[PDB]
Formats: C-alpha cells, sequence, structure tokens
C-alpha cells in the first residue's frame, strides 16, 4: 500500500516528535531522568526533607 | 470449513436442543467428535488461538500488498462502445441540410412522450420542423428513436457529461440539439461506420 | 482596509475549501440510481478519494442525492429528512426519476421531479447516469461551492 | 371493533425504503409487520397505455439488480400467444447472458448480506467483477443496466466480435475472485454464528410461502425450472442443482455460492457452442428489418413504419410464464384482447412473496437478525411494489 | 487551602441537592459527582487505593445499575404531585436541627481536632486483611454469595 | 432554563464555598471560648485545693 | 497544599521558605510525590476545549427554524450489572494480594476466597442464569 | 508548566488520530484493491482537517423534547474522560498507574448512556444498553488480565505497584493466552469488529460528532499504550503503530459477532480464563 | 465408559471449561505437592553489607 504509507510514516513521526518534546520539558522541569519511578513514604521524606534542605541552604546563602 | 459444531448455532432453540439431545450427531455435516488426544489437540487448535480469522487476515494483507484498479478521473476515463447511449443529438448531411425530416417516428415511437415536434413545409417546399424539443429531465435513454429514425437523424451521442446546475437547462430545444450534432458529428459518424455492420 | 479585504477574501477561499473538499450525503436507496451511486463509491471510482463519507443520519449530512424514484407516499418523509438536514446544505438531482419523473412522468402516484418538495442544487441526467457522471456532477457541485463568497459578504453588510 | 386501550410497547424500524414496525416483549421478536409500496409506481396500469415494444423498458427497472430475466419472462409470454419459434443463436446469446445476470444478482446480493452482516471486504471485490459484467452489458446494447436488449423473436443486436474472447478471459479468474471472496466469510466462526440456524424455514411452509429460488433449494427440496419447465436452450445445458436441507442463512449462502459455480460452468458451455446463424426471427410482420433492408426495400420500409408506430397486434387471448430468476421465479400474466397494446399485465414478483415470510421467521429472533431476514431474503421492492 | 476546603464543602452541598432535586436523573448525577469528589478528598488524606476502589465500585457499577433500574422503570412523573406535592416541613426543619447546629455531634464535648495525611500501605493493608481479619475476609465472602445467590432466585420472571 | 440551571447551581455553590466557612469558624470561635472559661474554672478550682488542703 | 507549621517544614525557620513554598512550582521530585495533581488541571482544560467545541457551530453556522428537524429519526441487562457489580467487588478484593509477597497459608485463604467466588458463579453457570437467551 | 506539558501531550493526540481515522481508511482501500482518499491533498493527506472543519461549519441541532445539557456533556464528558486517561498515561507518578487508568476507562461507559437516554430515540435507548453492557462485561476481565500483570511488577526497592517506568523492558513471554485474551477485550472495549453491533450517537451532530470520535479513537490509542507497556516491554511509537495496524487488519477482514453470542464469550469463556491465569500465576510467584 | 472416552467427549462439547480448570488443576498441584520438594529447600548491619560487595565485586 503506497497511498497508506505516507499515512504510517506520519502517524510514526507524529508520535516520536510529541514523546521527544515531552521528555525534553518535563526534564527540564523535573530535571533528573527518574521522576516516573515509583516512590514510598520514604523516598517522599528523603525527597522533602533534601528539598526543605535546599532552601535551608538558600536561607543561610544569602546571610554572608 | 462449512462442517458445524455444538454451540456454534446462533439460536436458542437449536442450541437447547444439542445439549439436550444428541441429533447433531446423527447429522454428517457436523464435525465428528475426536477420538484421541491428537484430535483433542487439533480441537483445542481450531477453537482457541483463532486459526479461522488467521487465513483471511493473511489473504487481506496480501491484498494490501497488490496492485489496485483505481482510475484517476477526470484525467482518465473508462472504457465504452460505440453502442453507448447518451446525450439526444440532431444529425445533418455533409451539405449541411438536417438529416430530420419530421416524418414523427421518433415521437411516435418515444414511450417517454418527452418529444414534441411541430413542422410544416419551407419557403423551399423542404418538409422541415418548426418545433423539435426533446426533455432530457424525461427522456430515460433508451435509444429507441435512435432505432425507429430512417435517415440516422436522431442519435444519442457520446457526451454524458452533461450535467446542468438547473432544471431548464436540460429542456433540450431545436437548437441546442443541432449544436450539440454540430459538436459530435465526426465521433459519432466514425461510431455509425463500425454500427453499420451491426444496425 | 484593503489587507483587510484580502484577508476575508483568503478566508473565504479556505472555507470553500473545507467545505467543497468534505461534503457528506446521506443515502437514499429509492431506486435504480442507487445501484450506480454504489458503484460509484466502489473501487473502481472511490468516491472516498474525493472526500466523500455517507452518514447513517441527515445531522452530518452535508448534502441530498436523489438516486431513484420519489412516490407522494414517500415525499413527506423525504421532506422529513431533508428538513432534518443543518445549515448549509445542498441538494443533488440523480436521474430522470428525480428529474422529472422521466418514465413514470404520467403515473398517479410519482411525484413530477423531486424539485416540486425541495430545492435543488445539482441536475445529473440519465436512467441511470453512468457513475463517472455521478462524479462529473458532484465536481461541478464542487465547482459551484468554490464561487460562494460568504465572508465578503457579511463584510460589506 | 377493536380499541387501542394498551399502548406499551411502540417501535418504529427505518423510514429509510422498507418501513418495518416490530413487536418485541423485550429483547425477543414476537410480532413484526411490514409496510410497503413507498415504491409502487403503478407500472401495470401505465402498461396499458404502452405498446408491448413501448413498455419493454417498464421490466428493466422492476428489478434493476436482474435485468435481462425480467425481459425473457415477458418475451416469452408475448412470443408464445404470438407462435414465433426462436432461433438458436439468440437462444444461446439469451441462456449464457442470463447467467451472467444471475451472477451480478447472486454477487451484489451476497455482497450487501455481508456488509449489512459487518463484512466490508467482499462487497468491494465483488463489485469489480462486476464492473467487468457492466462494461460487457455496454458492449453490447449500450447501457450499463437497463438494456432493453432481449427482443420478441431475438434480440436488438448480434454480438460484437472480440467479446466472447473477455468474456473466457473474464471466466478464467472469476473462480479465483470467488475462491478468494469465500475464505473471508466460510471458514470463520463469527460469519456462521451470526447465520447458522437463524431463520430456519422447512419444506411444508416454503410451498405454503410461495419460496422460490436458492430459498426453496435450501429445504431439501428438488426444483429448477431451468431442469423442469426448460425455456431457450437450457434443455441443452449440463449443470448440478446445490441442495442443502436446514433452510439456514448460512445454508442459503453456500446455495447461492454453488448456484455461482453451475451459473459459471453453464458459461462455460454456451461459450465453448456458440452457433453461426440468424439472431432474430425471420418474421418481419412482427421483429423489425436490418436498416440495410428498410433503406433498399418498400416492403421492409413498410413494415418499420407499421411496428415502430402501431406495431404488431397480438391475437385475443391469455397466458402467463416465469422464468428462474435470481431471486426466485419472475412470472407474467398476460391479457389480449386482440389489439397491439396489452389489455392486462399482472406481475409476479418472487420476492414480494418472500417477504411476506417475515412476521412468522422473526418470530422469536432478534433485532440483530431482522437485517440478517431482510438480507438473506434477497428482496428488491422494484419487483415487490410494482 | 481554598480549593481543598471548597471541594471538602461540596460534599455535603451534593448531598443535600441529592434528596433536593426532582428529576431522578440529576439526582443520580449529583450522588456520582458526590462520590467522585468524596474520593479525591479521601485522596488528601493519602489513600490512593481505597479512593480507586471506591470510584470503579460505586461509579462502574452500582450508578449504572441505578440509572438502567430508573430508566427501565421511571416515565417522568415529577408532574405527578413531585413538584404539586411539595415536602414535609417536619424532615428539614429536623434535618436542620441535626446537621446545621449538630446539637449531637460526633466528636461529642470535643470541639476542635487535627486532620493530617496519611501513609497507605497495600502491603501492611494486605497483611491485616489476610492475617489478622481473613476470618472477616471469609464472612464478606459468605456475603457476596448471599447477594448473589439471593438476587438470581428473587428473578422476576 | 438550561443556562438558568447554571445559573442557579453555581450560585449556589459559590454562596455555600463563602458561606459554610463563617459557621465553620464561628463554631470554633464559640469552642475555643468555651475551653478558655473552663480551663479558667479549673484554675480557679486548683487555687482554692490549695488554699483549703495546705 | 501550603505547609503551616515548622514541623512540617522539617525545623527550618525563615520567611524565605513561606513564600516558596506559596509560588513553588509543581515537582514530582519536590514537595508532591504521588500527588494527582495534573488530573484536575488536565480537567479543566479539557472542560474548556469541549466547551469551545460545543459553542463554536453554534457561531459559524447558519439557522434555520424547522418544526420536523427537531425530531428523532430486560432482565439479562439486570443479570451482567448485578454479576458485575458482585465480580468488581471481588476483584477489589483480591487486588491487594497481588501487590503483596505473601506468604503459603495467605495463598490458601485466598484460594479459599476464590474457591467460594467460583462455586457461586459455577452455580449460576449450571442453573442457565448464563444463557442470555432473555 | 504543568498546563504546557498537558497541551504537548494534547497535539499530538489529536493530529494523530486525525493520522489514524485516514491510515484506517486508506488501509482499508489498499485491503480491498483500491486507493481510499487520495485527491484531498497530496495523496489525500489532508482529509481529516477538513471534516474536522466542515463538522465544525456545520449547524448543530437540538432536540425540543429532551435535557440538552447532558446531550452537550455527554461528549464532552467523554472528551474529558480520553484526555484524562491521556494525561494519567503521560503525565503521572501514581503507584497503581494501571488500576488508575482501568478505572478511568470504565468512566467512559456513561457518554454512551447519557447519549442513550438523552436522545428519543428507542434504538438509541436499545444499542446504548447493549454497549454499555459489553464493555462492562468486559471490564471485569480487563481488570482481572491486569491483576495478573501486577503478580510481578516490581521496583528496585522491592515494593510492589503499578508504575510504568518500572515495567520490564522485555516482553512477557509466559503469559501469551493472557495477552491475547487482553487484546481482544481490548477489541471488544472500543466497539470494534467483532464487537461492532452497536449508532448511539445517531442523533448527535458537527463537533458533538467530532468528538465522539476523538474519544472512541483516543480510548483506542490508550488502550493500545497499556497493551504495549504491559506485553510488548515498553512504550513507543512503533509499538502503537503496528497494534493499529493489527486493528485495521482484523476490521477489515471479520464481520461481528451477535449481541447474547459475545455475552456468552466474555461471561463463558474469556473471564473464567483470565481468572485461572491469575490463579496460577499468583502460585507459581510464590 | 473409561475417563477417556468422557474426558473426549467433555472437551469436544465444551473445551474452554476444561481447559479452565485443568490449569487451575495444575497451579493448584504445583502450590500443593510440587512447589514443598524441589524447590523449597542474627547478623548485624556490617556483615550483610559485606557480603553485598562480595557478591557484587565479582559478577
Ligand atoms: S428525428 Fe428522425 S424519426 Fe424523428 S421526426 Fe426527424 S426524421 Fe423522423
Ligand atoms: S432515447 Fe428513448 S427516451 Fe430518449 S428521445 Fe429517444 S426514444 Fe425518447
Ligand atoms: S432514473 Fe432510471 S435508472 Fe435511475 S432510478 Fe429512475 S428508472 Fe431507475
Amino acid at each position: 500500500g503506497w497511498n497508506a504509507l505516507p499515512s504510517l510514516v506520519i502517524i510514526t513521526g507524529i508520535w516520536t516528535a510529541g514523546l521527544f518534546a515531552l521528555d525534553k520539558v518535563q526534564m527540564f522541569r523535573e530535571n533528573k531522568p527518574a521522576w516516573a519511578n515509583n516512590k514510598d513514604g520514604w523516598q517522599k521524606a528523603l525527597y522533602r526533607r533534601d528539598w526543605y534542605l535546599q532552601r535551608e541552604e538558600e536561607t543561610l546563602a544569602m546571610a554572608k | 470449513g462449512t462442517e458445524r459444531r455444538p454451540g456454534e448455532s446462533g439460536a436458542w432453540k437449536q442450541i437447547e436442543r444439542q445439549r439436550y439431545a444428541s441429533d447433531w450427531e446423527n447429522d454428517p455435516t457436523f464435525k465428528r467428535t475426536p477420538k484421541n488426544l491428537a484430535e483433542v489437540l487439533d480441537d483445542s487448535a481450531s477453537m482457541l488461538l483463532l486459526t479461522d480469522v488467521w487465513r483471511g487476515m493473511a489473504y487481506t494483507l496480501g491484498a494490501f500488498f497488490d496492485k489496485k484498479v483505481t482510475i484517476m478521473y477526470p484525467f482518465e476515463k473508462g472504457q465504452l462502445s460505440p453502442r453507448f447511449r447518451g446525450e439526444h443529438a440532431l444529425r445533418r448531411y455533409p451539405t449541411g441540410e438536417e438529416r430530420c425530416i419530421a416524418c414523427k417516428l421518433c415521437e411516435a415511437i418515444c414511450p417517454a412522450q418527452a418529444i414534441t415536434i411541430e413542422a410544416e413545409e419551407r419557403e423551399d417546399g423542404s418538409r422541415r420542423t418548426t418545433r423539435y424539443d426533446i426533455d432530457m429531465t424525461k427522456c430515460i435513454y433508451c435509444g429507441f428513436c435512435q432505432e425507429a429514425c430512417p435517415v440516422d437523424a436522431i442519435v444519442e451521442g457520446p457526451n454524458f457529461e452533461f450535467s446542468t446546475e438547473t432544471r431548464e437547462e436540460l429542456l433540450y430545444d431545436k437548437q441546442k440539439l443541432l449544436e450539440n450534432g454540430d459538436k459530435w458529428e465526426t465521433e459519432i459518424a466514425t461510431n455509425l461506420r463500425t454500427e453499420s455492420l451491426y444496425r | 482596509a484593503k489587507g483587510l479585504e484580502f484577508v476575508v477574501s483568503k478566508v473565504d477561499n479556505v472555507v470553500n475549501w473545507a467545505r467543497a473538499g468534505s461534503i457528506w450525503p446521506m443515502t437514499f436507496g429509492l431506486a435504480c440510481c442507487a445501484v450506480e451511486m454504489m458503484h460509484a463509491g466502489a473501487s473502481r471510482y472511490d468516491l472516498d478519494r474525493y472526500g466523500i463519507i455517507f452518514r447513517p443520519s441527515p445531522r452530518q449530512s452535508d448534502a441530498m442525492i436523489v438516486a431513484g424514484t420519489l412516490t407522494n407516499k414517500m415525499a413527506p418523509a423525504l421532506r422529513k429528512v431533508y428538513d432534518q438536514m443543518p445549515e448549509p446544505k445542498w441538494v443533488v438531482s440523480m436521474g430522470s426519476c428525480a428529474n422529472g419523473g422521466g418514465y413514470y412522468h404520467y403515473s398517479y402516484a410519482v411525484v413530477r421531479g423531486c424539485d416540486r418538495v425541495v430545492p435543488v442544487d445539482v441536475y445529473v441526467p440519465g436512467c441511470p447516469p453512468t457513475a463517472e457522471g455521478l462524479l462529473y456532477g458532484l465536481l461541478q457541485l464542487q465547482k459551484k461551492i468554490y464561487r460562494s463568497k460568504t465572508t465578503q459578504i457579511w463584510y460589506k453588510k | 371493533l377493536t380499541p387501542a386501550k394498551v399502548n406499551n410497547f411502540t417501535l418504529n424500524f427505518g423510514p429509510q425504503v422498507l418501513r418495518l414496525v416490530l413487536e418485541m416483549q423485550g429483547e425477543i421478536i414476537m410480532r413484526a409487520d411490514p409496510h410497503i409500496g413507498l415504491l409502487h409506481r403503478g407500472t401495470e396500469k401505465l402498461l396499458e397505455y404502452k405498446t408491448y415494444l413501448q413498455g419493454l423498458p417498464y421490466f428493466d427497472r422492476l428489478d434493476y439488480v436482474s435485468m435481462m430475466c425480467m425481459e425473457h419472462s415477458y418475451v416469452l409470454a408475448i412470443e408464445q400467444l404470438l407462435n414465433v419459434s426462436v432461433p438458436l443463436r439468440g437462444q444461446y446469446i439469451r441462456v449464457l447472458f442470463s447467467e451472467i445476470t444471475r451472477v451480478l444478482n447472486h454477487l451484489l446480493a451476497i455482497t450487501c448480506h455481508s456488509m449489512d452482516v459487518g463484512a466490508l471486504t467482499p462487497f468491494l471485490w465483488a463489485f469489480e467483477e462486476r464492473e467487468k459484467l457492466f462494461e460487457f452489458y455496454e458492449r453490447v446494447s449500450g447501457a450499463r443496466m437497463h438494456a432493453a436488449y432481449f427482443r420478441v423473436g431475438g434480440v436488438s443486436q448480434d454480438l460484437p466480435i472480440g467479446l466472447l474472447r473477455d468474456v473466457y478471459d473474464w471466466a478464467r479468474q472469476f473462480a479465483s475472485r470467488l475462491d478468494e471472496m469465500e475464505e473471508l466469510l466460510t471458514g470463520n466462526r463469527i460469519w456462521k454464528e451470526r447465520t447458522v440456524d437463524v431463520g430456519t424455514i422447512t419444506a411444508q411452509m416454503a410451498w405454503d410461502w410461495g419460496c422460490s429460488g436458492p430459498i426453496l433449494r435450501a429445504s431439501g427440496i428438488d426444483w429448477d425450472l431451468r431442469k423442469t419447465q426448460p425455456y431457450d436452450a437450457y434443455g441443452k445445458m449440463q449443470f448440478n442443482v446445490p441442495i442443502a436441507g436446514h433452510g439456514d442463512c448460512y445454508d442459503r449462502y453456500l446455495v447461492r455460492l454453488q448456484e455461482m459455480r453451475e451459473s459459471l460452468r453453464i458459461i462455460y458451455q454456451c461459450l465453448n457452442e456458440m452457433p453461426d446463424g440468424l439472431y432474430k426471427s425471420p418474421d418481419g410482420k412482427v421483429c423489425p428489418p436490418s436498416r440495410s433492408t428498410m433503406k433498399q426495400s418498400m416492403e421492409a420500409l413498410i413494415h418499420h413504419f407499421k411496428l415502430y408506430t402501431e406495431g404488431f397486434h397480438v391475437p385475443a387471448g391469455e397466458t402467463y410464464r416465469a422464468v428462474e430468476a435470481p431471486k426466485g421465479e419472475f412470472g407474467v400474466y398476460l391479457v389480449s384482447r386482440g389489439g397491439n397494446r396489452p389489455y392486462r399485465c399482472k406481475i409476479r414478483s418472487p420476492g414480494y412473496a418472500h417477504l411476506q415470510m417475515t412476521d412468522v421467521i422473526s418470530r422469536g429472533a432478534m433485532l440483530a437478525d431482522v437485517v440478517t431476514i431482510i438480507g438473506t431474503l434477497d428482496v428488491v421492492f422494484g419487483e415487490i411494489d410494482r | 487551602m481554598f480549593f481543598e476546603n471548597s471541594a471538602i464543602l461540596l460534599c455535603a452541598l451534593l448531598s443535600i441537592a441529592v434528596g433536593y432535586t426532582k428529576s431522578p436523573f440529576m439526582s443520580l448525577m449529583y450522588s456520582v459527582m458526590l462520590f467522585i469528589n468524596s474520593s479525591f478528598v479521601l485522596m488528601m488524606l493519602g489513600f490512593e487505593f481505597l479512593a480507586l476502589v471506591n470510584l470503579l465500585v460505586y461509579v462502574g457499577a452500582l450508578a449504572v445499575l441505578f440509572l438502567f433500574v430508573i430508566m427501565l422503570l421511571e416515565i417522568p412523573a415529577t408532574e405527578l404531585r413531585a413538584y404539586s406535592r411539595g415536602w414535609s416541613t417536619l424532615g428539614i426543619f429536623v434535618f436542620i436541627i441535626n446537621g446545621v447546629f449538630q446539637i449531637t455531634p460526633s466528636m461529642g464535648p470535643r470541639g476542635i481536632i487535627t486532620g493530617l495525611p496519611g501513609a497507605e500501605s497495600i502491603t501492611n493493608l494486605g497483611h491485616a486483611l489476610y492475617l489478622y481479619f481473613a476470618d472477616l475476609l471469609i464472612l464478606n465472602s459468605l456475603v457476596l454469595t448471599v447477594a448473589l445467590f439471593g438476587r438470581f432466585a428473587i428473578a422476576p420472571v | 432554563g438550561l443556562i438558568r440551571n447554571i445559573a442557579t447551581f453555581a450560585t449556589a455553590v459559590v454562596g455555600w464555598s463563602v458561606g459554610i466557612p463563617f459557621v465553620v469558624q464561628a463554631r470554633m470561635n464559640g469552642y475555643v471560648e468555651r475551653n478558655l472559661a473552663t480551663y479558667d474554672a479549673a484554675q480557679r478550682q486548683k487555687a482554692e485545693e490549695a488554699a483549703i488542703g495546705g | 497544599y501550603n505547609a503551616w507549621s515548622p514541623a512540617q517544614r522539617y525545623f527550618v525557620e525563615g520567611d524565605h521558605v513561606v513564600t516558596a513554598e506559596a509560588s513553588r512550582t509543581f515537582q514530582f521530585t519536590g514537595l508532591d510525590s504521588g500527588s494527582f495533581y495534573p488530573y484536575v488541571i488536565a480537567t479543566v482544560i479539557a472542560t474548556a476545549i469541549s466547551t469551545v467545541f460545543i459553542v463554536a457551530p453554534l457561531v459559524i453556522a447558519p439557522s434555520r427554524v424547522d418544526l420536523d428537524k427537531s425530531s428523532a429519526y430486560s432482565v439479562s441487562f439486570y443479570l451482567v450489572s448485578i454479576m458485575y457489580l458482585l465480580f468488581d467487588i471481588e476483584i477489589a478484593y483480591l487486588f491487594p494480594y497481588a501487590m503483596t509477597h505473601a506468604s503459603l497459608p495467605m495463598y490458601w485463604t485466598m484460594n479459599l476466597f476464590l474457591a467460594i467466588l467460583v462455586a457461586g458463579f459455577a452455580y449460576e453457570w449450571g442453573m442457565g442464569a448464563l444463557e442470555w437467551r432473555e | 508548566m504543568i498546563v504546557a506539558s498537558i497541551l504537548i501531550l494534547i497535539v499530538p493526540v489529536l493530529l494523530s488520530v486525525a493520522m489514524f481515522t485516514l491510515a484506517e481508511r486508506t488501509v482499508m482501500a489498499s485491503m480491498q484493491r483500491r486507493f481510499g482518499p487520495q485527491v484531498s491533498g497530496i495523496s489525500g493527506l489532508l482529509q481529516p482537517f477538513w471534516d474536522g472543519l466542515k463538522l465544525g461549519v456545520k449547524e448543530p441541532v437540538l432536540p425540543d423534547s429532551s435535557s440538552a445539557g447532558a446531550f452537550a456533556a455527554s461528549p464532552m464528558i467523554s472528551f474529558v474522560l480520553s484526555q484524562v486517561a491521556w494525561v494519567g498515561i503521560c503525565i503521572s507518578d501514581a503507584s497503581f498507574q494501571g488500576l488508575v487508568i482501568m478505572a478511568i476507562s470504565s468512566l467512559a461507559v456513561y457518554g454512551v448512556m447519557l447519549a442513550g437516554w438523552a436522545s428519543n430515540s428507542k434504538y438509541a435507548f436499545l444499542g446504548c444498553l447493549r454497549s454499555v453492557a459489553l464493555m462492562v462485561s468486559y471490564e471485569l476481565s480487563l481488570g482481572a488480565a491486569l491483576l495478573s500483570i501486577g503478580l510481578f511488577v516490581t521496583d528496585g526497592t522491592g515494593m510492589k505497584c503499578l508504575n510504568f517506568a518500572e515495567m520490564p523492558t522485555t516482553p512477557q513471554y509466559a503469559m501469551l493466552p493472557l495477552c491475547l485474551i487482553f487484546l481482544v477485550c481490548i477489541l471488544a472495549e472500543t466497539k470494534r469488529d467483532p464487537f461492532d453491533l452497536p449508532g448511539y450517537n445517531v442523533e448527535y451532530s458537527s463537533l458533538g460528532f467530532a468528538l465522539f470520535f476523538i474519544a472512541e479513537y483516543a480510548n483506542m490509542a490508550v488502550m493500545s499504550a497499556i497493551a504495549s507497556i504491559y506485553f510488548l516491554g515498553g512504550f513507543s511509537a512503533l509499538k502503537i503503530t503496528a497494534l493499529f495496524f493489527a486493528f485495521v487488519w482484523t476490521r477489515g477482514t471479520l464481520p461481528r459477532y451477535r449481541y447474547d453470542q459475545f455475552m456468552r464469550l466474555g461471561w463463558k469463556a474469556f473471564l473464567p480464563l483470565t481468572l485461572a491465569f491469575f490463579a496460577l500465576h499468583a502460585s507459581v510467584a510464590i | 465408559m473409561s475417563l477417556g472416552e468422557a474426558f473426549r467427549t467433555a472437551v469436544y462439547k465444551e473445551p474452554v471449561m476444561v481447559w479452565s480448570l485443568m490449569i487451575y488443576g495444575v497451579g493448584i498441584s504445583y502450590a500443593a505437592f510440587v512447589k514443598p520438594s524441589m524447590i523449597e529447600p542474627p547478623p548485624s548491619l556490617k556483615e550483610v553489607m559485606a557480603g553485598i560487595q562480595a557478591k557484587l565485586n565479582n559478577k
């Protein structure tokens, strides 16, 4: 089918471009290529502790 | 295959019958019972894992990689024959005189009553029409007019793409019929040069 | 001002482009001409190639093609379905039975042409017309749609 | 004498040209009342104002799926009262083109039944061969559907040279097309479960219900008009009769397919036995003469004048003749007063009889099977409503 | 936390609206919305699994049967006194006493409580279900069987 | 009145969402005041107990 | 949500952190792991899109008023829906068991649940309750 | 940011659904020895766009004898559910993400039911229920299949979950019958052959009809992504296109079943098989 | 009839249910008998981590 082949390639290319753009955007947003990982309360606690520690560092950064 | 099976019957009377009566067994057109492990596995492969859809799927998929018969109208046309009965038209003689002599055979034979004819003798003594009208919205294109005319005056031309935006444009008069004949004379004459061996 | 008029003309061009290339008719399997209509959408002619899809409802139907003779008993139903067609809408007359009655024009129960009930934009002659002729008539319908200029009218209203 | 009282269930199945009113106590159909006449064109009264040749195109549009079969019965009914013998070559051509017409009717019927069931590929596939046979028709009569080819005493024109070549070429691959057509539905459990044991009909009911054509054959009934009451060259033709014994939609499907096979066999036999000779009856007082003969002879010119204006005068009498139509038995009752117009021409249509079986057959069925009943009935309202 | 508290308040609003309206379809739609928003707010309590369970069960299974029963059993009887007969004043007065001012609240003497997010463990939930309340799990199995058998025995034929 | 129904629904939603919090906070104010009075009464009771208990 | 206690902020004092949380960016790796939050915003966006597509043809389409245009051209359901109810409840029961590292007695109790389930289901089967003639 | 990501997911979904219906038409033509849409744009690369714009400019008609609010909202609700399902596919981190999407798909049943009660059509009244019952029946088997899948989905920390990023990057050769039954259930969920007997949107029009088709094909793509993640060992455009190609292949080759027939099939062949397979997987995985 | 004839007739008249029950029986049998036969058969943190290192470092 030569007439449908253009559509066949276009569908794959469209999904490829969309997934690549979403990858780039979400990588810029989250800044690590693992944010989709499963997380329990333990990993949540570590992440929130780390975020509050970065905020605390910024608070102490504007003190010298 | 064309064989039948218990449970594959699409009804209730027959399904209820076969699950409560062995009448289908007496029927030879029902596939006979498996008798060994091999036949049981064959039956399971028949029912589960499809294996019936698969063949038609493969044939359709081969049709996908197959050629097509599609044509690109209007840049391509179909195949037709000289006997084609299309737009009615009026023919002349090569000197330029109308072939129609108002014998009114065409109007008499026409079962569509779509032909209106008025005629009288011309100033030169010639017997010519004064009104020659055919209702294309009423004409059935049977060609019986072309069969009846003994001077090859009225002909259904090879023109078939003559649709109009209004119905009034299809009320063909003598003048438009003569215009069509003068336009399409060469093709009609060429077809007659072939059809003469049959007509 | 000239630029705004130019934009209006281009928008009208695009609107005509969209409306002509996506005409969806409704199926009235009335009589003989439907078989030619059915073969028109078939592999050889491929009505679907020209953006034509037959819909089960008038609500998605863009225009009506009358393929077959119309009786007096059927005229109210045909008017019913046409009056269910949304705007913008059109009507295509295919076949002499639809044109003016033709071979049943003097019958007692035949509506002499679908014109007497509903308006018609395209008249396709033949008993039956060729599927190629139906293609030509629908292309002429596209040509009529092309000359349409709605927003040009509305901006000068 | 009858009130309405209980309204309860109410249904309306389609103004769009069959109108159906059904009655269910739920999911299962208990009553089905078709209403017809939306295509009743009153042709029979219209026939009275037309000459025999004038009214011939009326028979084209009675079954616009199968045309030459419709022509043939009326032509035979005319000729029998006219006491006219048909030439051999004309009979060969009539039988061959009738087989081709039967093939077209079977193809379109099966494809429409499939599309109603849900299969769309065979529809498109078979319409290509249908276009091929339309080209065949146009080559020989200049019309794709409404040929008006059959004539009293023969046919309008002889076959053009080179036609049988393409006929044989088409037959050389029509079997392959049919084979690829079967594999999409034949070995399918879905097609069977949709079609098996739906609308079962008995021989006793069928003869009570006046069935004809393939529906009769599927009830274990040995009957073909081409073998019991043969017409033209069908007696010479050798072919088989498919026989089924369930009265099932799948059975009718297989019966129609095997009928197509037998039609192809008859097409081959006709192709290899085409004789040379006259194609029109030599009676110029009924059959029109040649145009060359007309233009050089006073007598043929006079006969062309008279026949094409007044036509031949059938002797007063009555007859009824039927033809083994692809949709059943198509018959026409002819009443003659002695003039050039038929006094009363009644038309019998097999689909009209088959359509009368809906209420009793659709009982105990489901709304998914009404469309199955209509599709397997193979009904054209043009013949049903005349 | 304006929107979270608004969603919390929406629950009782929808609860009153369920009985308020006269169209059974409207009541069922209100109940479906209430179920969804209830699950969403409970999701703020950290119960991902239980919210999905409630959603799945009540929307896909029970509300569908509600709408089916109504649609097979309810010709519109709204004007059949559903608007012309009104509502009992004692009911709404008692409801006001019970729920607006809540003379008998759940907390009783307590007047303030702290709401804190939880930590749903499907592992701990499974441990409890199949080690600590397995007997009640089998009892629930018996109850499901009771429902199934009773339903199929109370079939209207 | 489809749009009328939408308007009434949205108005009810907004009025509820803005009014119920006021009553909730009134309940909270009343309970806080009552508990403050209770604690003051208990403190006075303990003072009396210390006085008359030596 | 925004934190309202220093304990919730892990005893980190200051005003910068409060405002930072107030106008923070959503991050799964930030403070809102497993938040389900994009579902609501997706709902809002889809509501907007669907409403717009409803409104638009009421603007760019001519209108004509017709009387006839404004007109339209069992217990098996009970059985199926109630069975679906019960079986979906049973599936919800089963789901946590599939999410754990269950033990052998836990396995046997799960099999007991399934045995009662299939017992009821098979009783319904054997009595003609799964034959949808009606 | 989040809104922008939602829109960036939205755009390929709409564009590709247009392309999916176009390519389904064209491949059906290819398997029917015809060309299909080819005039409307370069090789017909513009058909769905003009079709959508045409239905946009087409007049929306509202019955005067029913509740038009539900008539409007039902395609709106289905479209919302499709968008939410896509967001949960690509923009989610829920521990029961597969269960989330299953519960989401359970909700799409209402739109058909809402339309069926909305319009005053008797055959809509019947077909809506028929399609509802079909999808409802197959939902249990789909959930059972996910139950079977969840018996081996583990992350590195050792917790059993439904996260997509933690699914193994290999096909599951040991659940091929489960995969086949899940694929047939997916076929059933989208009213496709051999389950295209139910249409419910007969009295609908315009962008409402467009949104119904958008929701249908979006749900088809969502189920395709689910199947690719579950059995094909990852999420990729190639697998989506291959599954759609196979689905068109099946549609163009098979007729549809009868109502009670696929009811019997689902309730006596599919769900018990999924139950037995779930029990076997639970037993072995111990 | 023996087991063979009844099994043949049943599977021909109903293969799916027999398949499902056979799969269930195989699973139950493996759980009950097959598994406990061929597959069935306080250190501090430093020892555990040392063992992890030993297992990881060779591979
Ligand atoms: S067209 Fe021919 S048949 Fe008709 S009136 Fe003229 S000469 Fe006579
Ligand atoms: S072709 Fe037939 S209908 Fe047309 S003018 Fe001639 S006789 Fe009349
Ligand atoms: S115009 Fe001729 S072919 Fe067409 S429907 Fe009428 S009679 Fe039949």
